[PDB]
RNA sequence: UUCAAACGAGGAAAGGCUUACGGUGGAUACCUAGGCACCCAGAGACGAGGAAGGGCGUAUUAAUCGACGAAAUGCUUCGGG
RNA sequence: AGACAACCUGGCGAACUGAAACAUCUUAGUAGCCAGAGGAAAAGAAAGCAAAAGCGAUUCCCGUAGUAGCGGCGAGCGAAAUGGGAGCAGCCUAAACCGUGAAAACGGGGUUGUGGGAGAGGCUGCUAGGCGAAUCAGUGGAGUGCGGAACCCUAGAUGGUGAAAGUCCAGUAGCCGAAAGCAUCACUCUGACCCGAGUAGCAUGGGGCACGUGGAAUCCCGUGUGAAUCAGCAAGGACCACCUUGCAAGGCUAAAUACUCCUGGGUGACCGAUAGCGAAGUAGUACCGUGAGGGAAGGGUGAAAAGAACCCCCAUCGGGGAGUGAAAUAGAACAUGAAACCGUAAGCUCUCAAGCAGUGGGAGGGGGACCAGACCCUGACCGCGUGCCUGUUGAAGAAUGAGCCGGCGACUCAUAGGCAGUGGCUUGGUUAAGGGAACCCACCGGAGCCGUAGCGA
RNA sequence: GGCCAGUGAGACGAUGGGGGAUAAGCUUCAUCGUCGAGAGGGAAACAGCCCGGAUCACCAGCUAAGGCCCCUAAAUGACCG
RNA sequence: CGGUAGGGGAGCGUUCCGUGUUAGGGAGAAACGCGUGCGUGAGCCGCGUUGGACGAAGCGGAAGCGAGAAUGUCGGCUUGA
């Protein structure tokens, strides 16, 4: 019974080549050397996940900082933050940053009475 | 439900699927195939000798040889057939008609075949007789005889053994037997 | 609108990536025109009335392959169709 | 006389290897060469086994058994008898005596073991063949396939036929047949005298029997010695005694057994053109080598050549119309036609950039004959991101390996030992060979093996 | 105790010592950490130091080690030297 | 519930066989190339084009059964140009 192998190389190797169909170069149509770079493709991938949220929220901060600093010539994202949690208020960055942006007149409604 | 080629399989256990091994890490055993680095071990072809101790004195070389297999000396291959009173009882029958090779052999849990199967019978006392029996058998032991003359067995010694002699030792042993006669 | 400053789009390449269609090439699929292994019978030949194997031939017309041997793509006899 | 695949008999006869080195030993009397012959060959009708109980020429399988043993007692090597089978078959010859001198060279008399002799008193098969049942249409190249309606079968084995047929063909089951040739059946003993002689044995040197000289028998050999004749001789694992068994130094002999250059018939959880014989094509060819010798590659237009009349470009090649065809996106470089590699066309997009080429974020632009906050292609610019493998204390490594793409390309099988999982039996279990209208297979075969008593050399 | 593996080149750091020249990313032992076989964050880059042990998803949150002029998240914060 | 050597468990496919001269198939199979389905994955599953006749499951069985590395090997085609 000799089996021939045939049908299941490239069939698989298709696959392997869908992943790479936007490279540029050799990288998109060398079998070993898709194989090669789809798998590093994909470590990217999910290493830069776990990148992302730590690196928008890192925007955020910047935003909601520079929006901040605008009002009084001494107040600072710092001050801010833990003004928050003493009036106790479940604001995240991601939300305080967005509306700082799209409607900056509630961020300086939120900024009139918190200091009170 | 009938059965037929349609509905046939084994039960879970049975049929284990082996090990066919090098065929990607994932599958486990594979690329070396369970054999680590180099060396020896890992290499084709016959392993090394079996008990060898690496060029140190094998125990197999270093200990010496149970005293009668060191020269000559057959082993105390053994003879007689060894059943027992107690594993007779089992077996059961009134009047037990010539206990012998014969009968336990027709059923009596004795299968004599090899060498075994030119051997006489040694009876054995493990342990009592609730009937009464003939035996018909070659050399009985120290206890058999107490418990057999206890229990009410014709019991018989039947020998055909006959050692040929020699003219010479039989004049001897006649003198001998004709001087303890006087 | 005149000129001073800023800003620089939209056009515009050999090439890149994507899709299509070709070529090269003969993988995979399906296949057979040849092999392989067993089992049951046989057989293990032929040769000095010239062998095994070859050289050179032999058709109405070049080459080869088979057939055949100066009786040379065949001759005689007895059978079958 | 020479040739002849293997098998076989006889002659000579390695080494690598194993022993973790190596010389005894193992490889092995194997490979090789040489000679010889058959369908088999060799063996073979007891100077044999065995144990006081018996068996009756060989040869082969199961078994005893990996036991008894041998072994630098290391590596290793390793029997036989008892037991079960397959297959069976037994013969002839010389002298003592006779005749034609006399070992001048011829015929008769006899050849046997728990002692025997002579002497004196046409039949079938094979090699050619023959007869041989039963279906028709619809189905848009073609129908054996599909739905429909039938029929045969002692024929539903096979191969073909424009598409896969029990009923289209050749066939098959079933029956029939040979002039000619090959195979098969067709009473006494003088205890005179006989009992295989340079023989056995012996000394000494060897070989080979599982057995390495060892207590070393048995069998065969160079050297030297050198018997006896059934009141005998030899064997029974030195050797002597007593028992038992046999008759050495002359021959012949079918079967069961071994094999495949090969023929016929059948079969395949065999191959399908990088496979299968090296060899699917005029292959041991082409080619290489002084020579022995080495040794390739190259299958698939169609059902049918119907293989393209004629016209145009035109010296050819080749091309486009025409025509054939189911198809010429089947045109002979012709069937399915993947990848690398080479282009052509469209969408986006690079000329102040720095980059293992991706990845998360995503500016601006483009879609898909199907109205989406959906999806796809491009990708301004940002952040992250030291090719894979092997192999290392440690490899982005300037350590190793790969030009790329496709195929081929590696823990298998046989037999045993241990262990686990599963099953069957537990009146303990199990059969081996071997037998089966073959192979599997019901059903037999209990010979052996394992368990049922240890202790000790 | 049964069945069945790899390993038997280690490296650096802290300490206790030996050898060395109380030289070595040197060498050899003893006790422990990490690497080896361990990603992530701090250390510009940087196996072996510090923090911490990655089942997987979230465009949520709190913190360790370490930091808050800009490149580049957070005080061009405070008071005393 | 990090994980090299390494051990254990659970699977996917490949060709061939039983079931099966099954249904499914010249109103289009195998293949070949594409999918805004599925799965933890190996892989599965529907598509209409090219293709022109083979042949799924399910329950079971057996191996010439899975490739990127061997200065592997055969064939093709680059680079240097």
């Amino acid at each position: 019974t000799r089996v021939k192998r045939g049908y299941i190389a490239r069939r698989r190797r298709k696959k392997i080549r869908f992943f790479a169909s936007s490279f540029r170069g050799a990288h998109s149509r060398l079998t070993r050397t898709i194989a090669q770079q789809k798998i590093r493709a994909l470590v990217s991938a999910h290493r830069d996940r776990d990148r992302q949220k730590r690196d928008f929220r890192r925007l955020w901060i910047t935003r909601i900082n520079a929006a901040i600093r605008e009002r009084g010539v001494y107040y600072n994202y710092s001050k801010f933050i833990h003004d928050l949690y003493k009036r106790q208020l479940l604001l995240n960055r991601k939300i305080l940053a967005q509306i700082a942006i799209l409607n900056p007149n509630c961020i300086y409604m939120i900024y009139n009475e918190i200091i009170k | 439900t009938r059965f037929r080629l349609d509905n046939l399989g084994p039960q879970p256990g049975s049929r284990k699927k082996g090990k066919r091994k090098g065929r990607g890490h994932a599958a486990g055993q594979g690329g070396s195939c369970g054999f680590g680095m180099r060396g020896q071990k890992s290499r084709s072809g016959p392993g090394i000798m079996r008990g060898f101790e690496g060029g140190q004195m094998p125990l197999y070389r270093r200990i010496p040889k149970l005293r009668g297999i060191a020269g000559g000396m057959r082993a105390g291959l053994p003879k007689y057939v060894p059943i027992n009173l107690r594993d007779i009882e089992v077996a059961g029958f009134k009047e037990g008609e010539e206990v012998s090779l014969e009968s336990l052999k027709a059923k009596g849990i004795i299968n004599p075949s090899g060498r075994e199967r030119r051997l006489p019978l040694k009876i054995l006392g493990e342990g009592e007789l609730s009937t009464k029996l003939q035996i018909k058998a070659r050399a009985f032991s120290g206890s058999a005889k107490e418990k057999l003359e206890a229990a009410g067995c014709s019991v018989t010694v039947l020998p055909g053994r006959k050692k040929y002699i020699k003219e010479s030792v039989r004049k001897n042993l006649a003198r001998a037997d004709e001087y303890f006669a006087k």
